[PDB]
């Protein structure tokens, strides 16, 4: 089998800055048989390249395929808005095909650190016998970024998840929930809920906390 | 090569 | 021009086996070799196997070899994909794609290469039932407020604010899978802290597969 490794996994780049992706093959590639795809979030791939350096009609030009054997590029000359973007090689020189794990090309910008918001339950909720308490770090960058939750300092494992929104499309920032979640009972049990942050953007941890009832 | 046959066939169609 | 039209989403029983057809218009479908790949939730994609139709010649990845069947209908043009014994990790959205064509038309030398590609299907291997979500409140310089679309299945669920007039800084973040198997989704927006007591902030939520269609209002 040919593994295709794409490394790194995402290059943060500038608006207009030229791209070069890298995809090296475990072994020779037969006939440039190696192939690059586009794909954005909720859409299917598109064909970039196919066999090391051809362009389908209809790819931009500032799209373009170079080497051979074990060692193959996709050059994007000018990043426009648009193509910032994951990007696959797809080696089909032998019959099992394989694909490399993609590399994301994302927006460099600024850093922003994240803007932090605690929520209590709703009385809604509290009623049903649940407690979610959602903490919001918004607009920060660059993406790597953790919450932790503490119950009355006690450091929470195993009761939260969280999910991160796309890079922005406007200010190119990243905003990531989580939701800590207890039953009423449990949650009735404690006093302060707290979530801690962290970001390159900030110089010390950054605490949002509420004391339930009040 | 699996990924090969149907350029094949095309040339024989030809 | 060629289409690939895939058959809808479909939750599938842990255990289960799952086809997913692919309608294929324009160009040949006989000639012109057909794959799929999958693509599980943030994930990369996944090359599965492939047929030749006029030919009956499969090629599955050694991965899914025992698992799967690949099968193409001429009198239709369509191919299936039967993927089974199905486990939580093989939810995904499947492709279906047909390899290019040179030229100069939709007829010409193959490129091997993926030029088309259908609009994907989501199969989630679940063992749980249709549910509405309940909407809860977050309630709120510069003030955050939001909902939680708390405890729905399946996927997905649509949020708008103001009934779509309100975008600016709205943020709704992907679905989270909760131990439950029901999934819960939040969506939040920040605004002016003043114009808190002047303006109305409505969160509208849609899921259509439980017909709950809720807006609800946000306040302090
Ligand atoms: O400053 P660095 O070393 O990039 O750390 C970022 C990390 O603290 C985000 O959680
Ligand atoms: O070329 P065929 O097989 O007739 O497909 C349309």
């Amino acid at each position: 089998e040919i593994v295709l490794t794409q490394s790194p996994g995402t290059q943060s780049l500038s608006p207009g800055e030229r791209a070069t992706l890298s995809c090296r093959a475990s072994q020779s590639v037969g006939n440039n048989k190696l192939a690059w795809y586009q794909q954005r979030p909720g859409q299917a791939p598109r064909l970039l390249i196919y066999g090391a350096s051809s362009r389908p009609s209809g790819v931009a030009d500032r799209f373009s395929g170079s080497g051979s054997g074990t060692d193959f590029t996709l050059t994007i000359s000018r990043l426009e808005p648009e193509d910032f973007a994951v990007y696959y090689c797809q080696q089909y020189g032998q019959s099992l095909s394989t694909f490399g794990q993609g590399t994301k090309v994302e927006v460099k910008r600024t850093v922003a650190a994240p803007s932090v918001f605690i929520f209590p339950p709703s009385d809604e909720q509290l009623k049903s016998g649940t407690a979610s308490v959602v903490c919001l770090l918004n607009n920060f960058y660059p993406r790597e970024a953790k919450v932790q939750w503490k119950v009355d300092n006690a450091l929470q494992s195993g009761n939260s998840q969280e999910s991160v929104t796309e890079q922005d499309s406007k200010d190119s920032t990243y905003s990531l929930s989580s939701t800590l979640t207890l039953s009423k009972a449990d949650y009735e049990k404690h006093k302060v809920y707290a979530c801690e942050v962290t970001h390159q953007g900030l110089s010390s941890p950054v605490t949002k906390s509420f004391n339930r009832g009040e | 090569n699996w990924f090969d046959i149907t350029n094949w066939l095309w040339y024989i169609k030809k | 021009q060629v289409q690939l039209v895939q058959s809808g989403a479909e939750v599938k029983r842990p255990g289960s086996s799952v086809t997913v057809s692919c309608k294929a218009s324009g160009g040949s479908f006989s000639t012109y070799a057909l794959s799929w790949v999958r693509q599980a939730p943030g994930r990369g994609l996944e090359w599965m196997g492939g047929v030749i139709p006029l030919l009956t010649i499969t090629n599955y990845a050694p991965r899914f070899q025992g698992r799967i069947t690949i099968t193409a209908d001429r009198s239709t043009s369509t191919a299936y994909l039967e993927l089974n014994s199905l486990r939580p990790e093989d939810t995904a959205v499947y492709y279906c794609a047909r390899e290019g064509t040179t030229g100069w038309g939709w007829l010409g030398k193959p490129i091997g290469a993926f030029a088309h590609w259908g609009q994907g299907t989501l199969v989630t291997v679940s063992s749980a039932s249709t549910k509405g979500p309940s909407v809860f409140p977050l309630a709120p310089g510069t003030a955050a407020l939001g909902c939680l679309v708390k405890d729905y299945f399946p996927e997905p669920v649509t949020v708008s604010w103001n009934s779509g007039a309100l975008t600016s800084g709205v943020h709704t973040f992907p679905a989270v899978l909760q131990s439950s198997g029901l999934y819960s989704l939040s969506s939040v927006v920040t605004v002016p802290s003043s114009s808190l007591g002047t303006q109305t902030y409505i969160c509208n939520v849609n899921h259509k597969p439980s017909n709950t269609k809720v807006d609800k209002k946000v306040e302090p």
